[PDB]
C-alpha cells in the first residue's frame, strides 16, 4: 500500500519561515525523485522542486529559487520542504508526490498525491468560529430545514458533521466565503421530514483544528 | 515556459455521452511528455494519462488519450455522475519548468428541477453578540444558474449578501446554494419584512420565502 502523508502546515506571519515533512512507505523509497508541488485556494497546481533518488540533482520553480530548500533522508523514506520568507503568494496545499515508476528523469508526472497540508501566509491573528444554530421553522412538502452557521474564523479550515457521523443524507455542508473583515464564514444546512423533528435530535459537531476548537450545538424548532 | 491552453472551459453533457477535451502547447513537447489529471474538488489530483496515452494503472477504458507535437486531447467516453471535477493536462517534456493547464470543469447535466426554498431569521444568539445574518438556502435543483435577492421591507438589497454553492450531487446531479444577507443588529431590529426571492429555469414565476421578526 503506497502512502504519501505531509505534515508541517499551518499560519504563518509574512517573511517568516515553515519546515514541511513528509513520510512515504510502500515502496522502494530510495529509488525515486520525491517532489512537492502546490495548489493555491481556487487555482490550479503548479510544482515546487523535486529531488533525485540520493540528491544528487535538485530543482526548483523560479517562484521559490533562494527561498525554498529541498531534502530528504532515505533511512527514515521522508523527503522535506524548508521554506523562508515566505510571501501572500506562498499560500496553497503543499502536495508530496511520487511519480508513476521507471521514469527517465526527475521531474516528470506524478501518480500518487498525499493528503496535502495547508499553509497560510498572512499576519491575520488566529481567530475560531462562533457556531450559531439555524432553527427549523413550521415546510415545503412536508420538508424541514436546519442547519448551523460557522461565522467569523480564522484561518481555514473548519469542518462539519452530524450527529457525530450519524446523520449524512441530505446534508449540505457549503464551501466557505471570505468575508470583507478577512474571516470566513460557512453554513451546513440538513433537510428532514417535518415529523422527525420530534422524534429524533439534532447536533452538528464543529471543528476548527488551527484554533483547537470543537463546538457540539443542539439545533431546535423556535 | 511552454504555456498549455485547455478548451473548452467548462463541458456539460448527459450520462453516456463522449467528452472530448482540448490540450494546445505553446511549443512542441518532447516525446509527448503529456499528462491528464482528474481533480474533484477537495481531493488530491488523480493521474488518468501519461505518455501522452498510456493509462495510469485501474483507470477504465473509457479515459483514452492520444495527440502529439502541440495538440493532444483527453477523451471520456460512458459519462458518470462520479465524473464531475476539474481535469488538468502537465507537459512534462520540457527543462525543469513543468507546466499545467487551466483545466476543463465537467458537469454533468441532467432534467431541470426546480429548488426547495427556505429562509432562516437570525439566531437569538448571534443578535447577542452584535451582528445579524440571514441564511436562505436553495436545496435540490438544477441547472446551476440562480438569481437570489434579498427584500428588507420591500427594498431590494444589493452588494451586502454572500453566495456559497455546493459540488454537484453524487447521485441526482442536482446542486445547493446558500445566501447569506449580513446587516448590523440594529437595523435588523428596525425593520420588519425580510425576504428571499429566487429565480430558476424550473420556476414559472419567482419564489419568495419570508419571515417577520416576529414570528415564532
Ligand atoms: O534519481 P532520479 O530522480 O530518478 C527518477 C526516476 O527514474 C525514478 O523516480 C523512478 O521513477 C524510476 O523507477 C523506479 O526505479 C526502479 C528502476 O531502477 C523502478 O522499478 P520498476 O521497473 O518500475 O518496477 C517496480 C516499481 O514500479 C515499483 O513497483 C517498486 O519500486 C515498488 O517498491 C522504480 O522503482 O533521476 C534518475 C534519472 O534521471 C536517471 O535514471 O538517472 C537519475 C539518477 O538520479
Ligand atoms: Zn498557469
Amino acid at each position: 500500500e503506497v502512502q504519501l502523508v505531509e505534515s508541517g502546515g499551518g499560519l504563518v506571519t509574512p517573511g517568516g519561515s515553515l519546515r514541511l515533512s513528509c513520510a512515504a512507505s510502500g515502496f522502494t523509497f530510495n529509488t525515486y525523485s520525491m517532489n512537492w508541488v502546490r495548489q493555491a485556494p481556487g487555482k490550479g497546481l503548479e510544482w515546487v522542486s523535486s529531488i533525485s533518488r540520493s540528491s544528487d540533482y535538485i530543482y526548483y520553480a523560479d517562484s521559490v529559487k533562494g527561498r525554498f530548500t529541498i531534502s530528504r533522508d532515505n533511512a527514515k523514506n521522508s523527503v522535506y520542504l524548508q521554506m523562508t520568507s515566505l510571501r501572500d503568494e506562498d499560500t496553497a496545499v503543499y502536495y508530496c508526490a511520487r511519480d508513476p515508476g521507471g521514469m527517465p528523469t526527475t521531474v516528470t508526472t506524478w501518480l500518487y498525491w498525499g493528503q496535502g497540508t495547508l499553509v497560510t501566509v498572512s499576519s491575520a491573528s488566529t481567530k475560531g468560529p462562533s457556531v450559531f444554530p439555524l432553527a427549523p421553522s413550521s415546510t415545503s412538502g412536508g420538508t424541514a430545514a436546519l442547519g448551523c452557521l460557522v461565522k467569523d474564523y480564522f484561518p481555514e479550515p473548519v469542518t462539519v458533521s452530524w450527529n457525530s457521523g450519524a446523520l449524512t443524507s441530505g446534508v449540505h455542508t457549503f464551501p466557505a466565503v471570505l468575508q470583507s473583515s478577512g474571516l470566513y464564514s460557512l453554513s451546513s444546512v440538513v433537510t428532514v421530514p417535518s415529523s422527525s423533528l420530534g422524534t429524533q435530535t439534532y447536533i452538528c459537531n464543529v471543528n476548527h483544528k488551527p484554533s483547537n476548537t470543537k463546538v457540539d450545538k443542539r439545533v431546535e424548532p423556535k | 515556459e511552454i504555456v498549455l491552453t485547455q478548451s473548452p472551459g467548462t463541458l456539460s453533457l448527459s450520462p453516456g455521452e463522449r467528452a472530448t477535451l482540448s490540450c494546445r502547447a505553446s511549443q512542441s513537447v518532447t516525446s509527448n511528455y503529456l499528462a491528464w489529471y482528474q481533480q474533484k474538488p477537495g481531493q488530491a489530483p488523480r493521474l488518468l494519462i501519461y505518455d501522452t496515452s498510456r493509462r495510469a494503472t485501474g483507470i477504465p477504458d473509457r479515459f483514452s488519450g492520444s495527440g502529439s507535437a502541440t495538440d493532444f486531447t483527453l477523451t471520456i467516453s460512458r459519462l458518470e455522475p462520479d465524473d464531475f471535477a476539474i481535469y488538468y493536462c502537465q507537459q512534462y517534456g520540457s527543462s525543469p519548468p513543468v507546466t499545467f493547464g487551466h483545466g476543463t470543469k465537467v458537469e454533468i447535466k441532467r432534467t431541470v428541477a426546480a429548488p426547495s426554498v427556505f429562509i432562516f431569521p437570525p439566531s437569538d444568539e448571534q443578535l447577542k453578540s452584535g451582528t445579524a445574518s440571514v441564511v436562505c438556502l436553495l436545496n435540490n435543483f438544477y441547472p446551476r444558474e440562480a438569481k437570489v435577492q434579498w427584500k428588507v421591507d420591500n427594498a431590494l438589497q444589493s452588494g451586502n449578501s454572500q453566495e456559497s454553492v455546493t459540488e454537484q450531487d453524487s447521485k441526482d446531479s442536482t446542486y445547493s446554494l446558500s445566501s447569506t444577507l449580513t446587516l448590523s443588529k440594529a437595523d435588523y431590529e428596525k425593520h420588519k419584512v425580510y425576504a428571499c426571492e429566487v429565480t430558476h429555469q424550473g420556476l414559472s414565476s419567482p419564489v419568495t420565502k419570508s419571515f417577520n421578526r416576529g414570528e415564532c
